[PDB]
């Protein structure tokens, strides 16, 4: 699943035994209940541009 | 950077400037508050390892605006497999003496998981490369941080469209001599966007500069994720320079 469409994960994807898949998030993010989406948990998470994120807030 | 534009202040917040004795040495990429990724070759000729400085939050070299943060480089880690004055394994991991403070102007780029990088990022066509390098072949360096959107080529395609790329490298850019990374840009990021977040996929290496018939060459960061991660979990060692086994 992970090799395709990133397993539907926003970030990191792990394959498991079966038709099983687990999405994960980088430090400074948490996984939402959709099991795919990552939301920041800190002020300055990696790979986001504050002046642009704010420009869009 | 040739054929790019100014990176608007704060839009390249992971960009690092490396200095030696106050002189521009190379670029780098912040990946955590104390860790910077650069290019091994940047350090081939370092005399006084103690005079190496990393600057975050830099933009315009001509002025001080107070968003700049300078740190001493405490450790320079290079893979055992790297041979000075060459291109293969052109990567370095730098430990800062003290963490930088994350701000609107200072933010790390995400170091991706290998799998993710290999399976997904590697297939994102366009990525951004940046630095204060030469604006032209045999030209003056940039006073303002520059950025350039470049497309990645599969190595097969690179070789075909070219008029010694290893598995530890990749090609990106243009063959028309209009757009490239350039001298002064080495060690800088090749950053790739995916679903709202940016990741480190490449490091500006060396070779030419906007040479017709040729493509830019970049260190393939995906090959080094595990190596980097292990090092980041390790205790500092005396002596700035450290050669670490690779793999
Ligand atoms: O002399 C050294 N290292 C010093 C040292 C430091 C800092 C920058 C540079 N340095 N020189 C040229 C370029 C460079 C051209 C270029 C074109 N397109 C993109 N990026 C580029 N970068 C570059 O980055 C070298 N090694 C050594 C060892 C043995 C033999 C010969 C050379
Ligand atoms: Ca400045
Ligand atoms: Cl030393």
């Amino acid at each position: 699943i992970c090799v395709n469409e990133n397993g539907g994960c926003e970030q990191y994807c792990s394959d498991h035994t079966g038709t099983k898949r687990s999405c994960r998030c980088h430090e400074g993010y948490s996984l939402l209940a959709d099991g795919v989406s990552c939301t920041p948990t800190v002020e300055y998470p990696c790979g986001k541009i504050p002046i642009l994120e704010k420009r869009n807030a | 950077i040739v054929g790019g534009k100014v990176c608007p202040k704060g839009e390249c917040p992971w960009q690092v400037l490396l200095l030696v004795n106050g002189a521009q040495l190379c670029g780098g990429t912040l990946i955590n508050t104390i860790w910077v990724v650069s290019a091994a070759h940047c350090f081939d000729k370092i005399k006084n390892w103690r005079n190496l400085i990393a600057v975050l939050g830099e933009h315009d070299l001509s002025e001080h605006d107070g968003d700049e943060q300078s740190r001493r480089v405490a450790q320079v880690i290079i893979p055992s497999t790297y041979v000075p004055g060459t291109t293969n394994h052109d990567i370095a991991l730098l430990r800062l003496h003290q963490p930088v403070v994350l701000t609107d102007h200072v933010v790390p780029l995400c170091l991706p998981e290998r799998t993710f990088s290999e399976r997904t990022l590697a297939f994102v066509r366009f990525s951004l490369v940046s630095g204060w390098g030469q604006l032209l072949d045999r030209g003056a360096t940039a006073l303002e941080l520059m950025v350039l959107n470049v497309p990645r080529l599969m190595t097969q395609d690179c070789l075909q469209q070219s008029r010694n790329i290893t598995e530890y490298m990749f090609c990106a850019g243009y063959s028309d001599g209009s757009k490239d990374s350039c001298k002064g840009d080495s060690g800088g990021p090749h950053a790739t966007h995916y679903r709202g977040t940016w990741y480190l996929t490449g490091i500006v290496s060396w070779g030419g500069c906007a040479t017709v018939g040729h493509f830019g060459v970049y260190t393939r960061v995906s090959q080094y994720i595990e190596w980097l991660q292990k090092l980041m979990r390790s205790e500092p060692r005396p002596g700035v320079l450290l050669r670490a086994p690779f793999p």
